[PDB]
């Protein structure tokens, strides 16, 4: 083995960050769940039902994937979506916290 | 000059091509090296 | 040839720069014979800030494109003129950009006088009305507060933007500097033109 | 000598739905299971006190366990060869 | 079994005979389950798709059966 050589050119604890939350009137991300976010919410709730089992659905369902999907559809998902693109060198995390019971739901069908 | 003991044993293998001295380290243009496909499923690559 | 087109389009470039000419425009024959005569040609312009910007057009086989000491003397005495001297411009033949000695003199002079900006460009940057070329979108510089509010809306640091070299033709025609932001109206086949903002990085030499 | 020390820690929640019902009391319960009676970060933690700051119950990304972690900043009273608070132990020793 | 935190083979689970909340049961695939379906080389985004399982109870069959119109996803 010879590396065919073009040989191209070019406190271990990070400071803690304070979670700053953008006020609801300054949130610029879309108020509709992306299919990724909806899928993640359904999966997280379905696994949580798989491990806990409690539910808030008035209709009996035999499978956690169905209970979680219907919880998402009926707008009673007990999970917030934290959308975060910022970390300042100042040690501060800027996130938008979205309640999926207020966001629109994608197709998923 | 008549001794055969200390001969280069690699000399008995008569060269079979031209540029057996010509050396360039390049990828074989038929080599399936950057495609990640298993040995048994190489039959998928078979044309028809 | 490069010289006549250069002669017309350099005054076009000064016109785009929104700068008033100080020296009167000589005819083409006088300019071309002086280029061989004096080895260069000096054009002076004043900005809206009322500072002097100078331009040097060098012949391919001129005096100051061949060696170093002559080049050094020329710039040293020119920057000793009692002018505001906000920018100074060199125009040299394309291989001349690869004569590392001349760039060494220009670098060391820039070090000697840092309060003003010195730039060296080839001919092709001024051999056409670059902003009017079809393949070149409409570059424009945005002010610092407008770029700052754009970045604050996007939560972006200035270095996170796409970078544009200060040696780009349209940025030079704009007069953009490093640390300035340029807004570009680029045609698009997916959204029928779109706008981007780029960060100007130090010119390549 | 006993003293007040501020600690940083990220918990692990095995059932976030149950836990988040009574977040503060559940957090103190988890902390007194975890840190009371053990040496940790040059300190012994005799007694647990109020939490200065906490974090939303994030769901773990890199695993499919559906569990949450939460970050906690709590003050606790500690009993601070100089001294060897070997972590994970219920007694110090500087013999 | 969560109480034992160990896995068990049902050949010896005759006496337990029941499950409980918090138990994990590994059950055979049935019609209606979702399965990932892939063909190397995986060049396109559609090279890996999720199909619904249709279990063919005939033991003589060992192939993967899929509609001809589905080949365009996998270039198969």
């Amino acid at each position: 083995y010879v590396e065919t050589e073009e040989e191209n050119l070019v406190f271990v604890q990070a400071s803690s960050q304070t979670l700053v939350i953008i006020p609801d009137n300054e949130r610029i991300t879309s108020n509709v769940l992306t299919t990724f976010e909806a899928t993640r919410l359904v999966a997280v709730r379905a696994q949580q039902l798989a491990i806990n089992g409690s539910t808030m659905l008035k209709k009996k369902y035999s499978s956690p994937i169905d209970i979680a999907k219907q919880e998402l559809f009926n707008r009673k998902i007990p999970l917030l979506v934290m959308r975060c693109i910022k970390v300042t060198p100042e040690g501060q995390k800027i996130v938008e916290i979205w309640n999926p019971r207020e966001m629109g739901i994608p197709l998923l069908d | 000059g008549e001794d055969s003991s200390m001969d280069d044993i690699s000399a008995y293998s008569s060269p079979g091509l031209f540029g057996e001295d010509i050396i360039d380290r390049l990828d074989d243009p038929f080599s399936i090296e950057d495609v990640d496909i298993s040995l048994d499923v190489l039959d998928n690559l078979a044309p028809q | 040839m490069a010289m006549q087109k250069l002669f017309t389009y350099i005054y076009e470039f000064i016109e785009y720069r929104k700068m008033v000419l100080l020296e009167e425009k000589v005819p083409y024959d006088k300019f071309v014979q002086m280029v061989l005569n004096t080895g260069f040609f000096r054009i002076n312009a004043e900005t809206l800030n009322h500072g002097i910007v100078s331009v040097f057009i060098f012949g391919a086989n001129g005096k100051y494109v061949h060696h170093g000491g002559d080049m050094r003397t020329l710039l040293t005495n020119t920057l000793n003129e009692k002018k505001h001297y906000e920018e100074l411009i060199l125009i040299v033949d394309k291989p001349v950009l690869s004569k590392k000695n001349i760039l060494d003199i220009i670098v060391e002079q820039r070090a000697a006088n840092p309060t003003i900006v010195i730039n060296i460009y080839p001919y092709h940057l001024f051999c056409i009305n670059i902003p009017k070329v079809s393949a070149i979108p409409k570059h424009k510089l945005i002010t610092q507060e407008e770029a700052q509010e754009f970045l604050g809306r996007e939560y972006l640091q200035p270095q996170d933007l796409m970078q544009i070299s200060a040696s780009d033709p349209p940025v030079v025609w704009l007069g953009g500097r490093p640390g300035d932001f340029v807004q570009i109206e680029r045609p698009s086949e997916t959204a029928m033109h779109a706008v981007v903002i780029r960060f100007i990085t130090k010119s390549k030499i | 000598m006993i003293d007040q020390k501020i600690f940083e820690t990220t918990l692990n929640i095995d059932d976030p739905t149950n836990f988040c019902t009574n977040v503060e009391a559940h957090l103190l319960k988890e902390l007194e299971n975890i840190y009371v009676g053990k040496c940790f970060k040059n300190s012994f933690i005799l007694n647990i006190t109020g939490v200065i700051q906490r974090s939303p119950c994030f769901i773990m990304r890199t695993n499919n366990s559906g569990r949450g972690y939460m970050h906690v900043r709590f003050s606790a009273v500690v009993s601070y060869s100089s001294v060897y608070y070997i972590p994970g132990r219920q007694q110090a020793s500087a013999t | 079994k969560q109480i034992t935190q160990s896995v068990h083979d049902i050949e010896g689970l005759k006496q337990d005979f029941r499950l409980e909340v918090g138990d994990i049961l590994y059950r055979d695939v049935v019609t209606g389950d979702v399965a990932f379906f892939n063909r190397q080389p995986s060049l396109e985004r559609s090279s890996i798709g999720v199909h619904r399982i249709v279990v063919l109870e005939n033991p003589k069959i060992s192939t993967f059966q899929m509609n001809v119109s589905a080949c365009a996803w996998y270039n198969a």
